[PDB]
């Protein structure tokens, strides 16, 4: 189930983690093998997966036109690189000792959980206001004076 | 240490005493950072609550 | 009245995730 | 019954070891399984439990105010640390050989039985005379010139 999840957090949905076009990633229903209390933390964990999927779908779509939009997505993958790299690691730690639970996996994301949310509305302002041209170099700058150090 | 020594309820609690103490403080420090509309009064009243709450613990 | 009759170690693992039985749990719940 | 007692000496009273708000910890009445001569040593053993409970209840209550009262309780837990640590050990020795009786358990406390009593009236003088301010640094000092080496 661990390697099952680490793919769901990568952009591949399956039977355990269904995909909905409006809401986002979420667990289907109660599962007998697992506990009924975990059905929550996963839903808290998917609030992160939905961000990466809606990210990479937009990144590929390139959608509006202009070089400053092309380069924004070109750079948007660079900030998103430590997310992937930190996800490849989780499998290595689980390959060593088979006593690690979802608690530790949820704990490992830590920084990504408080970063994506603030870098989600920056994309939404673009696709909802047709920000064409060099005006992006301000719409991203007006959000660069944020307090959150990571952002 | 649970999967790999006996461990029961009364042991994990007393082992977590210096944490369940530090946690109770945050329930009172944050309570004044959540009970509140302008962006300049929500940030001033928060930052001033800490400097007041520290002088209480000196 | 029916009850689930959980084991003992299972409670500590559950308590870690949250981080007379109805009494002791009620305190940790407050945390 | 051993693990039952080692909790009663920790601050958790039960059916065998009832709790009274005035007197303190004490055994309820005669028990058929155990001998009728032990009903005494336990009562001699509880004279120690009552101290720890009345200690930790005061420690939590913080009661009067002032930093010098806060720090006194902050330090009061440090001297009380070897008591707890020496209590965790009793369970380990009983986990090994199942031939140890209450006699050995009573014997293990030894040092705590002659320490708490002398460090009980120091607390009582505070809560009964409203010792406010730096005057604590003498009321504790006037009792620091005691003969008992442990104290």
């Amino acid at each position: 189930m661990i390697h099952e999840l680490l793919l769901a957090l990568s952009g591949y949905p399956g039977s355990i983690f269904t995909w909905n076009k409006r809401s986002g990633l979420q667990v289907s229903q109660d599962f007998p093998f697992l506990h009924p209390s975990e059905t929550s933390v996963l839903n808290r964990l998917c609030r992160l997966g939905t961000d990466y999927i809606r990210f990479t779908e937009f990144i590929e779509q390139y959608t509006l036109h202009g070089i400053y939009l092309r380069a924004f997505c070109t750079g948007l993958d660079s900030v998103l690189q430590p997310y992937r790299q930190a996800l490849l690691d989780l499998e290595q730690e689980f390959l060593g000792d088979p006593h690690l639970s979802i608690s530790h996996v949820n704990y490992f994301l830590d920084q990504f959980q408080l970063l994506f949310p603030s870098v989600m509305v920056v994309v939404e302002q673009i696709k909802s206001q047709k920000i064409h041209g060099c005006q992006i170099l301000e719409t991203v700058y007006k959000h660069s004076c944020g307090g959150l150090p990571p952002v | 240490c649970i999967i790999n020594t006996t461990i029961t309820l009364a042991i994990v609690v007393d082992k977590l005493a210096p944490r369940l103490s530090q946690l109770k403080v945050l329930h009172k420090v944050f309570s004044t950072g959540v009970a509140e509309t302008r962006n300049v009064v929500r940030a001033s009243h928060l930052l001033n609550t800490l400097y007041k709450a520290i002088l209480e613990y000196d | 009245d029916d009850r689930v009759l959980v084991t003992e170690t299972q409670v500590i693992r559950e308590t870690l995730w949250l981080l007379c039985l109805r009494s002791v749990l009620e305190q940790i719940a407050a945390y």
